[PDB]
RNA sequence: UAGCGGCGAGCGAACGGGGAGCAGCCCAGAGCCUGAAUCAGUGUGUGUGUUAGUGGAAGCGUCUGGAAAGGCGCGCGAUACAGGGUGACAGCCCCGUACACAAAAAUGCACAUGCUGUGAGCUCGAUGAGUAGGGCGGGACACGUGGUAUCCUGUCUGAAUAUGGGGGGACCAUCCUCCAAGGCUAAAUACUCCUGACUGACCGAUAGUGAACCAGUACCGUGAGGGAAAGGCGAAAAGAACCCCGGCGAGGGGAGUGAAAAAGAACCUGAAACCGUGUACGUACAAGCAGUGGGAGCACGCUUAGGCGUGUGACUGCGUACCUUUUGUAUAAUGGGUCAGCGACUUAUAUUCUGUAGCAAGGUUAACCGAAUAGGGGAGCCGAAGGGAAACCGAGUCUUAACU
């Protein structure tokens, strides 16, 4: 039979060295190398979708407690204060409207104040 | 080409009705004056392969 | 079973488990695979390491050069090497039973009945060894691939349908399950049939 | 029903072990065999009942017995297979042309074994004696 | 299997059965009838081959296209639709094929017969001596000296001889069977340097012969010996007249041929590593497997501006390659310069298990025949009964005097 395999290992090495375009040096021209880094960069994606929830939650804590302390309250207070208000606004939407409706984080503020007073 | 049977092996087990192989006890050759009788007199009948060295006897036995 | 014939318009009494039985797919597909392996011819060869033509001394020594350990050029992974496990001419025919060779003749011409891919004649003789008298009678019958199977030796028959790719001309005896699937439509003599019955039981 | 129809049955065909070609065959670079042992070598493995170099079992055990060359030409008979001859006579010459008992056979026995519906003269073979007491009552004359 | 066997590893019959194929004769000696069968040789005649060869059917139109054998119509041949070539895929263009024939000459094989030689048949006899056997030492027999038959003989010996002798697995007796010490003999069987025809779930230029090519060459070795690499323009050379730069160069640009010259001989298709030119973006206060997640800006396209794509990627969180071997490797443990190509659990026969299919207390044939993947063939094998070392007994049997 005899199977000549040129075509079969030609379509699979670039099918790895299209997914390593923009690498530095052989990581975009050499097999050995792009491989390599294609499964690096699979690993990497897998933690990063998970680091991502992290990282923007950190953020987002950090915009709420600058705005809150603007408002003369501390986040863990703010939290709190929404937690025996009952507010189930995630903080997603609370770093969203401390940028952009300052007022109404300030009506927020004050709920929290008012549920801890 | 055919398997070859282990000729001891044949020359000492029998193969039962169900598949298991019978066999003559050891120890019943020589040295008999210090062995109790009741020992000789448990070693006289054939005993049956037990369950561990069932696979060694088939691998040499395939013939039955 | 009855088989109602084409051209005198006659019926013909067989065998229901013969014309009439289940379709028995696996066993038709075991017949049928046994019969192209044993078609199979198996004449090949490739050349071992102790095959190359070659000598059997070292290209280097062991150790001290820099190169890999290498015992022989007739290595086969070296260029121009030996096949590893290089092929000796074999025979790939396979054992199939007479009961289930039968079986699977008496499953297909049930259901070359059941596809109405079976035409039954008292006779079908051409006059003068012709092609074109056979091609003409084939489009009278409006048939194009064919198996015509004959209880006699028709000499201007096989002569007249040797040329045509679509005719094959049998002997009742000399038939074959994977003819009788190949063809679009078959044609039996009633002798072809007595005798069939007789071989099938 | 053409060519291009036809099917195997299920489970019939089952595709085989192909060792060494990729992690997601299960049969990787090793291929069932571990590492670093003899049974990983190529062409490895012990022999027959080999315990290591333990005194295996077929020479701790002592030999028994002999063969006798008369049971090869001695011979079991059932009541099912007296039917089969011809003339309701049996001989060890009958039973021969029947195929049952072999040509260089000189000795048999009638066991009750299945059941016979015949009376069958029965001449120079030994009979068991349910197979007397089935042959009797059936019609038979166990003779010598 | 029986056996042989440090009774280990392993070696491994025969009797008997089924088949292919079959063929028997002569001298040890005289006569009687005499040339009578057969065989060899050599001629002749006929047939059949072989070694050159001959005939050999049947198609046009139109469209695309460089070119028709292709597409679409309409016909015809076929005992020829095997195959190959022809400007793309041809039953009908060519060579062939089926079929039909053909040899001056040489030669094979059959018969028939001529000639030469050969003896045929009948009767009465004869019946292979340093031989069989033995002792010693070895070898062959499946049989390793074992209780070892049988066969061979280096050595030493050494019979009887048809009223006799050999064998029947130590040996003796009885019985059966055969006649050594002289020879000849076809077939079935084994192989392929070579020739012809055909075939391939064989290779298709790192494969297949080492060798598709001026290959057992170049080359290496004192020598025996070792032993490569290297295929493809196009349908057809129509293989580039002529002009120009250049050294009366190389090489190139035009022109020309051609369907095509990014088919120009360093010639089909021309991938990758590798090396360049151009454009966009980023980059000279910035530290590490070089990515990933986020993400500004810039450039470019689309668009009903809706905003999406694409390229780049300032800054920023996290993040020490792969393999192997290991208790355990970022490891400063191994391996790999890279690319491309090749490169490793197969095959045969036995055996067991599972699945599946067929028949079922039965199932199945091998050899072989057969024109033949059919059918026949049931030698045989496995199973339906086991126990016991065995004789033997038998749904029981063994142990034991006998089993509660
Ligand atoms: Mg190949
Ligand atoms: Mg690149
Ligand atoms: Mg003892
Ligand atoms: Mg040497
Ligand atoms: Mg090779
Ligand atoms: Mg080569
Ligand atoms: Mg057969
Ligand atoms: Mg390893
Ligand atoms: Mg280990
Ligand atoms: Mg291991
Ligand atoms: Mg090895
Ligand atoms: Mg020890
Ligand atoms: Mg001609
Ligand atoms: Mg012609
Ligand atoms: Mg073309
Ligand atoms: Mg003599
Ligand atoms: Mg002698
Ligand atoms: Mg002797
Ligand atoms: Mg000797
Ligand atoms: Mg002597
Ligand atoms: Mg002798
Ligand atoms: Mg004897
Ligand atoms: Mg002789
Ligand atoms: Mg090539
Ligand atoms: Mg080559
Ligand atoms: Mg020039
Ligand atoms: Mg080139
Ligand atoms: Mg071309
Ligand atoms: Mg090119
Ligand atoms: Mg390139
Ligand atoms: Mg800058
Ligand atoms: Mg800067
Ligand atoms: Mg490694
Ligand atoms: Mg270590
Ligand atoms: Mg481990
Ligand atoms: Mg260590
Ligand atoms: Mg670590
Ligand atoms: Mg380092
Ligand atoms: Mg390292
Ligand atoms: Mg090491
Ligand atoms: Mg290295
Ligand atoms: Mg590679
Ligand atoms: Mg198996
Ligand atoms: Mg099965
Ligand atoms: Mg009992």
């Amino acid at each position: 039979a005899r199977v000549k395999r040129g075509v079969i290992a030609r379509a699979r090495h670039k099918k790895i060295l299209k997914q390593a375009k923009g690498y530095y040096g052989a990581r975009s021209r050499v097999y050995r190398v792009a491989f390599q880094a294609v499964i690096k960069a699979g690993q990497y994606a897998y933690r990063d979708r998970r680091q991502r929830k992290r990282q923007f939650r950190q953020l987002w804590i950090a915009r709420i407690n600058a705005a809150a302390r603007q408002n003369g309250i501390s986040y863990s207070k703010f939290i709190n204060g929404l937690k025996k208000a009952s507010v189930e606004i995630d903080r997603k939407i609370l770093a969203d409207i401390a940028v952009f409706d300052k007022v109404a984080f300030t009506a927020l503020v004050e709920k929290a104040k008012a549920a801890l007073a | 080409p055919k398997i070859k049977t282990v000729r001891g092996a044949a020359k000492r087990f029998k193969k039962t009705g169900k598949g298991g192989f019978k066999h003559k006890h050891a120890n019943l050759r020589h040295i008999l004056t210090k062995k109790a009788t009741k020992r000789k007199r448990h070693l006289r009948p054939k005993a049956m392969v037990s369950k561990g060295d069932l696979g060694l006897v088939i691998a040499c036995l395939p013939y039955a | 079973m009855e088989l109602v014939l084409k051209d005198a318009q006659s019926a013909l009494t067989v065998s229901e488990t013969t014309f009439g039985r289940d379709f028995n797919e696996a066993l038709v597909h075991q017949v049928v695979v046994a019969y192209a392996a044993g078609a199979r011819q198996g004449t090949r060869a490739q050349k071992t390491r102790a095959e190359v033509t070659g000598s059997g001394k070292k290209p280097w020594r062991q150790k001290g050069t820099g190169r890999a350990r290498s015992g022989s050029i007739k290595s086969p992974i070296w260029r121009s090497g030996g096949v590893t496990f290089a092929a000796r001419p074999q025979d790939h025919s396979q054992k199939v039973n007479k009961k289930m060779y039968r079986g699977a003749l008496k499953s297909i011409l049930s259901e070359l009945v059941r596809q109405d891919r079976l035409i039954v004649v008292e006779k079908f003789s051409v006059e003068a060894p012709k092609t074109k008298l056979l091609a003409q009678k084939l489009k009278d019958m409006a048939l194009e691939d064919v198996l015509i199977i004959t209880g006699e030796l028709d000499e201007n028959l096989f002569l007249a349908a040797r040329n045509l790719h679509k005719v094959d001309v049998r002997d009742a005896t000399g038939i074959d399950p994977v003819s009788l699937i190949a063809f679009d439509k078959v044609v039996m003599t009633a002798d072809a049939v007595k005798q069939v019955e007789e071989m099938l039981a | 029903m053409r060519l291009n129809t036809l099917s195997p049955a299920e489970g019939s065909k089952k595709a085989g072990k192909r060792l060494g070609r990729g992690i997601g065959s299960g049969l990787g670079k090793t291929g069932g065999r571990g590492h670093k042992g003899q049974k990983s070598r190529s062409g490895g493995g012990v022999r027959r009942g080999f315990e290591g170099g333990q005194m295996p079992l077929y020479r701790r055990l002592p030999k028994f017995g002999f063969t006798s060359r008369k049971a090869a030409i001695t011979a079991e008979i059932r009541l099912s297979d007296l039917a089969k001859v011809e003339g309701g006579v049996v001989d060890l010459n009958t039973l021969k042309a029947a195929n049952i008992i072999g040509i260089q056979i000189e000795f048999a026995k009638v066991i009750l074994a299945g059941e016979v519906t015949t009376p069958v003269t029965v001449r120079g073979l030994r009979v068991t004696k349910g197979a007397r007491a089935a042959i009797e009552a059936a019609g038979g004359k166990i003779e010598e």
